[PDB]
């Protein structure tokens, strides 16, 4: 599966943001896996932006998760990102990743680890 | 008196706590002598 | 939660010793990624140690208490990298390697 | 020690079968205790 990222290249100063990522020979539906987004502005390390479930449920990271809202669409395969208003703070690199999970046991009792990102798109760069 | 920590901490699954890592000085088949002993244990047969 | 020393520099041939710490360490696992420059991250250890096939045998790590350890023996120029880590609350920080 | 991974043990019960077991016990209560009424099962109220 590849992930390919979209979205404005460039976005003003307190104005917002839609990013997307199609997943490209695979599919939204089921597994054991997480859709993620993280954020690399170019001259820092990684900051991660949230995180959803294929059943919509979503976390954020506490830094953004006042102005995060995070969509699947099932239908497409296109995973959604939608940032509130955007400032130069948020001239970064907005990545779309696939995390990971497996199983041992029982899906009800969570049995199976934890992956972080393994499969990684290229990365929407926005200059604000 | 038992001392205690979690057999696998790292564990995020409904086990997670619920296996505990304990030692013990224990008796040994001398009078004189103990031994440490570490041995695992079930949440529900151990209290603080 | 984590820290991380900003740096780490080795000759080639030579082990790379990527260290960060924190609180969630004691009860979480760790994983690393080697991201190369204008790349996204590639995973090199997870679950404290574990590498995912096709990842070097060059790559291994282990852990005491709060601090892990991702240790790289016989680092070749090839391995300069931006290192990163990530434990949760969800992810961490890293550093930079040069060889 | 622990071989492998730790699971939490558990039991399988065929959903289906379960069902119309109770709608068999429902039944034949209703037969001299509640012939037109509700009957609720739940799980037991507390204790060790
Ligand atoms: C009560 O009813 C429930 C069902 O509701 C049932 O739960 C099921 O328990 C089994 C226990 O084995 C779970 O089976 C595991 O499923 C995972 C899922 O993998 C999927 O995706 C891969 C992708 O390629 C597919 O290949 C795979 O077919 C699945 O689609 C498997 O990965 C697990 O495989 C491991 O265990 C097998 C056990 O024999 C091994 O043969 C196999 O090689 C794997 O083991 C290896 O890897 C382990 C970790 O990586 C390692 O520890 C081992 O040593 C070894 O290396 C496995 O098939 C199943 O998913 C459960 N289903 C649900 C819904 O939870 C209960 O078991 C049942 N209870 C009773 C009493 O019967
Ligand atoms: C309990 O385990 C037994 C196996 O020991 C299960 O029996 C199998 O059920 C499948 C269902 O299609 C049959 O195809 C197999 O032939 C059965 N095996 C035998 C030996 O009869 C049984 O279904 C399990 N029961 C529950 C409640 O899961
Ligand atoms: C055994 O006795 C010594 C005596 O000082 C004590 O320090 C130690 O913690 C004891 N060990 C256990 C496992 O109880
Ligand atoms: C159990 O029986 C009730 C009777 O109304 C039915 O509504 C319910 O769906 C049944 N459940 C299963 C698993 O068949
Ligand atoms: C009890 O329920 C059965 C169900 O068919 C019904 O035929 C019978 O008459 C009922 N008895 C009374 C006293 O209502």
């Amino acid at each position: 599966v590849q992930l390919q990222e979209s979205g404005p290249g460039l976005v003003k100063p307190s104005q917002t943001l839609s990013l997307t990522c199609t997943v490209s020979g695979g599919s939204i539906s089921s597994g054991s896996y997480y859709w993620s987004w993280i954020r690399q502005p170019a001259g820092k390390g990684l900051e991660w932006i949230g995180r959803i479930y294929t059943s919509g449920s979503t976390n954020y990271n506490p830094s953004l998760k006042s102005r995060v809202t995070i969509s699947v669409d099932t239908s497409k395969n296109q995973f959604s990102l939608k940032l509130s208003s955007v400032t130069a703070a948020d001239t970064a690199v907005y990545y779309c990743a696939r995390e990971g999970f497996t199983i041992f046991g029982v899906v009800t009792f969570s049995e199976g680890y934890y992956y972080g990102m393994d499969v990684w798109g290229k990365g929407t760069t926005v200059t604000v | 008196t038992l001392q205690c920590t979690n057999y696998a901490p790292k564990l995020r699954s409904m086990m997670r706590g619920e296996i505990k890592n304990c030692s013990f000085n224990m008796t040994t088949e001398l009078r004189d002598k103990k031994q440490k002993v570490y041995s695992l244990f079930y949440r529900l047969d151990v209290v603080q | 939660e984590l820290t991380q020393p900003p740096s780490v520099s080795v000759s080639p041939g030579q082990t790379a010793r990527i260290t960060c710490s924190g609180d969630a360490l004691p009860k979480q696992y760790a994983y690393w990624y080697q991201q190369k420059p204008g790349q996204a991250p590639v995973l090199v250890i997870y679950k404290d140690s574990e590498r995912p096939s096709g990842i070097p045998e060059r790559f291994s790590g282990s852990s005491s208490g709060t601090t892990v350890t991702l240790t790289i023996s016989g680092v070749q120029a090839e391995d300069e990298a931006d290192y990163y880590c990530q434990s949760a609350d969800v992810f961490g920080g890293g550093t930079k390697l040069t060889v | 020690d622990v071989l492998g991974h730790v699971r939490m043990a558990h039991c399988n019960i065929s959903k289906a079968t379960w069902n119309e077991t109770l709608g068999k016990v429902v039944k034949q209560l209703r037969k001299h205790f509640g012939n037109n009424t509700i009957i609720r099962f739940a799980q037991s109220s507390g204790g060790d």
